[PDB]
RNA sequence: UUGACCUCAAAUCAGGUAGGAGUACCCGCUGAACUUAAGCAUAUCAAUAAGCGGAGGAAAAGAAACCAACCGGGAUUGC
RNA sequence: AUAUUGGCGAGAGACCGAUAGCGAACAAGUACAGUGAUGGAAAGAUGAAAAGAACUUUGAAAAGAGAGUGAAAAAGUACGUGAAAUUGUUGAAAGGGAAGGGCAUUUGAUCAGACA
RNA sequence: GUCGAAUUUGGGUAUAGGGGCGAAAGACUAAUCGAACCAUCUAGUAGCUGGUUCCUGCCGAAGUUUCCCUCAGGAUAGCAG
RNA sequence: CGUGGAGGUCAGUGACGAAGCCUAGACCGUAAGGUCGGGUCGAACGGCCUCUAGUGCAGAUCUUGGUGGUAGUAGCAAAUAUUCAAAUGAGAACUUUGAAGACUGAAGUGGGGAAAGGUUCCACGUCAACAGCAGUUGGACGUGGGUUAGUCGAUCCUAAGAGAUGGGGAAGCUCCGUUUCAAAGGCCUGAUUUUAUGCAGGCCACCAUCGAAAGGGAAUCCGGUUAAGAUUCCGGAACCUGG
RNA sequence: AAACUUUCAACAACGGAUCUCUUGGUUCUCGCAUCGAUGAAGAACGCAGCGAAAUGCGAUACGUAAUGUGAAUUGCAGAAUUCCGUGAAUCAUCGAAUCUUUGAACGCACAUUGCGCCCCUUGGUAUUCCAGGGGGCAUGCCUGUUUGAGCGUCAUUU
């Protein structure tokens, strides 16, 4: 038994355009 | 009573030192009662088992059967009589732990060291 | 069965040196068929005989050199009773009972007396 | 233990991770990575108000009002209605309160103590006892309470002369000096009404 | 380009293993162990690291003369032998 | 020239001693900020945590350059 | 006289009872992660005694089916007791774009009471 | 795009966190950079968000007064038990 | 009403089955719950009067662990490509051999090394797990075998640099500094024929040490040999250093 | 009408809750004072008839000596005189020893199993070269010894 995956977050939604 | 305050009546503390024990200290704690004949002849009540003893069992499903004690196999607090086995599917033999607490010693093993013991706990030596 | 330590101590030192090579040799052999054989218990007696002739032959010489440094200050390190490192540093019974020659009057002239008080 | 639960260096990991923003135990490839910690819902963390030491276990009590219910209590040991009530076996005795000679004091074998309290009558309320040692029924068995049996009489001297370690053996039997009276031992349970055996001389010095 | 083409050239070794302590913490370049202090006279420890001393405190190894101190001590420090006693 | 004295060196000189560990408690140095003040700077947290030096079974203190203003107390420590 | 979460040797509890209690009741500061400082688990229970299933048969084998051991294999080294989510088989019932609920009765199933 | 160099690159070595380094983007400094990582102070603070575990019975509101760097908060009076 | 534990009591229940668990089976209470029958189970538990608390969960993008629908679904499509027969085996699109067709096209999918890994190397046996199909095969599992040097490297030298000593700072952990404000040493010997190395002159002042398996550097080649090793072994033929 | 879906029960699965156990933890009280240059704490590498780890030990290596206890150890194998006895044992006790390479670590160094010097001794026809064996060579400071240095300084010679 290998160890446990690291938790992975994710790609975090691409930026929308900030005035 | 307990009344020193050395002695613990504490439960685990109790079971620990039994389990733990060493060698030689389980030599007394696998003692067995003498028979009737052999109190009234030495005038002691009980013994540490040895190899070379005959003694009789009087409790269990075995009782009623004696024999010679054939191993004291003192890491699982049993000891093992060469008559009193049980037979395997395959026809092999095994002996059959037996605890000296339930059994009864018809003859001892009398030797420079038993002798001095016997007398030393109050015997008589016929 | 092996050899007895009270057995070696009547021995003199080249008797006990020539036994142990006897058994070097005897060690030897048994480490050749130890390769050929399942099980070879009878080594351990051989290995354990050879602890004890060093064991008898390492107390004869230290007690020898025991003899040669008696009754005299600055005895080897090893041959000093260690008992630890900081009470060998402490003060000696005789230091420590040192009193200075004042004091001392005091203590012979004024000892602590004993009494009770009934009447 | 003042440092149970708070042997970790867990940091939250804050928001914006789909996870609940408790602190989580750092690092990687154990396992225990990840996981929640410092909290009291959370597995192997501290517990809501941690138990302290300086607890109050002693509770004081005025000393006259300890010595009002030890009078009431020796004021229990009168008339059979309260004594009965208690489960002390005592219908066929005598009378209430029961004075023996002061040769109970002077007693020095069991064998000897115990049957002088069968001829007084407490022949049936030692078999009380001896009859109703239960195993308990709770956790405490391991914990060095593993028995639990009745209470049985209370024998009170004036001045010991061995009663104390003859009756020391017999179940349930507690001994007493007309000094000390201990509340403890009678209204146990905080229940009134404790058969009591009194001697001559302890009677007398009662008053 | 940072992550896994980065991780590729990673083929060389910053600290390599320590004579007193064997912790694989000796720094190459710096010639010291960020474990124990090595070579510094004195171990290293600090005690905001509590755990970290529990790591490496007395009793954690094998205690070649501390284990006979007490029974040294029980007995007064004898010097000599038992003489023989009967049977 | 020779022999002292003083100071300063040398030796794998004769015999010793210091290091490090542990560090709950002890003796000192050094020394924050979060926090509280519904802000905040004095203050508070705190003469604390971390850092460093040095001991023992206890340590420290201790036989008054003291307390007192009394019909005077009488080393230190602790409650 | 005073202090004492360390060390050694003891005695105890209205404490916890294996997600609790020390991180660790187990080859625990172990496995493992990180260049490093450091981070750091999971994991107790067959039976009184292995008596741990000889032997027969099917199968390449694992295993199955008999037999056998035991008080109990509804204790078979996936082993005390074995809950729920979830799943299979069998039985019963219902179902025209949800299901479930409340009041009332029909039908079916099932249960109960009392013989002056 | 560049491709004989202000070139590319290995090994060794030097510079360490209010510091380093930067042909200068607040870039890089172990997937972390308008102040890295680790442990501790630390269970830091929060007038803010979420949650807060059995039954039945009886009674039963307030968003208003005054003051506060008071306006998503308190004190105080009122209402309620 | 219910839960863990405590004092008292019911001389309470129990291996002729305690606790727990299951039970569109039954009874009591408005309810919190309590009780009984049946099944399973194997060793302790309850009523009442009081005490005590780490005492009651559906939620907290709760914690830990386990399991679903989605779902036999998405998918297992880069690197041109496989086919026939035989052998082995319970089993072959994948193993082995032969044959055929192809590719890497020598800046290679060839032959060697450095960093790194650590037995992956080789043989035999095995196919539960792993090789996201398969497997008789394997860098897998099990059991053993294997690395032979005066000449190849390390070792030695110094580079950028690191860093003692003498000293000077700093409460201190330690910092500065490297020939530095120092009384900082061994070298050729010759006298001796009491004995071992005293003493006689002359010299040299460089003044720790660490720092490169790609720099500097004393010296080996050919043929043969192992299941796996060789400029190392064997055979032959050389060279260097020290004495 | 089946299939399918849903509900319930029985049995079998998945999973390890509940109950029952505890050689552990936690807290409180009491007693005691005991590390190291006579080489500590810690680390590395090794040691068993068949062992990886834990535990124990150090080339005398799961131990030797000594003392007590008085017949085992045990998974298998083994040894047999160790059995009315200076004696079985993974026993207890423990006062004698061994104690590899390291580590405050001490000949100099150390990412090297690197490089020396001194004494005694042995071998190679060898005081010098090479090798084997045994014993040594760190720093600061104190006391003493010996050898010195300085027109620092005193006295006395021809
Ligand atoms: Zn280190």
């Amino acid at each position: 038994p290998r160890p446990r995956p690291r938790p992975r977050p994710r790609p975090r939604p691409r930026p929308r355009p900030r005035p | 009573a307990k009344q020193s305050l050395d002695v613990s009546s504490d439960r685990r503390k109790a079971r620990k030192a039994y389990f733990t024990a060493p060698s030689s200290q389980r030599r007394v704690l696998l003692s067995a009662p003498l028979s009737k004949e052999l109190r009234a002849q030495y005038g002691i009540k009980a013994l540490p088992i040895r190899r070379d003893d005959e003694v009789l069992v009087v409790r269990g499903s075995k009782k009623g059967q004696e024999g010679k004690i054939s191993s004291v196999y003192r890491l699982k607090f049993a000891v093992q009589v060469d008559k009193v086995t049980k037979e395997k599917v395959n026809g092999a033999s095994v002996p059959i732990n037996l605890h000296p607490s339930k059994l009864v010693i018809t003859k001892l093993h009398l030797d420079k060291d038993r002798k001095a013991l016997i007398q030393r706990k109050g015997g008589k030596l016929e | 069965a092996g050899v007895k330590a009270y057995e070696l101590r009547t021995k003199s030192k080249e008797q006990l040196a020539s036994q142990l090579v006897d058994l070097k040799k005897e060690l030897a052999e048994l480490k050749v068929q130890k390769l050929s054989r399942p099980s070879l218990p009878k080594i351990k007696t051989v290995r354990k005989s050879i602890a004890c002739v060093l064991t008898v032959i390492n107390e004869q010489q230290r007690e020898a050199v025991r003899q040669l440094y008696k009754g005299k200050k600055y005895q080897p390190k090893d041959l000093r009773a260690k008992k630890t490192r900081a009470l060998r540093r402490a003060l000696t019974k005789f230091e420590a009972s040192q009193v200075t020659e004042k004091q001392r009057k005091k203590q012979i002239a004024f000892p602590q007396r004993k009494y009770a008080i009934k009447a | 233990s003042e440092k149970a639960g708070h042997q970790t260096s867990a940091e939250s990991w804050g928001t914006g991770r789909a996870v609940a923003r408790i602190p989580r135990v750092g690092g990687g490839g154990t396992g225990r990575s990840g996981q929640g910690a410092f909290g009291n819902m959370c597995r192997g963390g501290r517990m809501f108000a941690p138990t302290k030491t300086w607890r109050k276990w002693n509770v004081k009590v005025n000393h006259n009002e300890k010595r009002y219910a030890t009078a009431s209590a020796i004021a229990a040991t009168a008339v059979a209605s309260l004594v009965l009530a208690r489960g002390h076996r005592v219908e066929k005795i005598p009378e209430i309160p029961l004075v023996v000679s002061t040769d109970l004091e002077s007693i020095q074998k069991t064998k000897e103590a115990v049957a002088a309290l069968k001829a007084v009558g407490a022949h049936s309320d030692l078999l009380k006892v001896l009859k109703s040692k239960k195993l308990r029924a709770g956790k405490g068995k391991y914990r060095n309470r593993r028995w639990t049996q009745r209470r049985g009489p209370l024998v009170v001297y004036a001045e010991d002369n061995g009663i104390v370690k003859a009756l020391r053996n017999v179940p349930g039997v507690e001994t007493a000096n007309v000094a000390s009276l201990n509340l403890l031992q009678l209204a146990p349970g905080a229940h009134l009404g404790r058969f009591v055996i009194w001697t001559e001389a302890a009677f007398t010095k009662l008053d | 380009g940072k992550g896994t083409p980065s991780f590729g050239k990673r083929h060389n070794k910053s600290h390599t293993l320590c004579n007193r302590c064997g912790r694989r913490s000796f720094h190459v370049q710096k010639k010291t162990c960020s474990s124990c202090g090595y070579p510094a006279a004195k171990t290293r420890s600090y005690n905001w690291g509590a755990k970290a001393k529990r790591r490496h405190t007395t009793g954690t190894g094998r205690m070649r003369y501390l284990k006979h101190v007490s029974r040294r001590f029980k007995n007064g420090f004898q010097t000599g032998s038992a003489s023989k006693a009967s049977a």
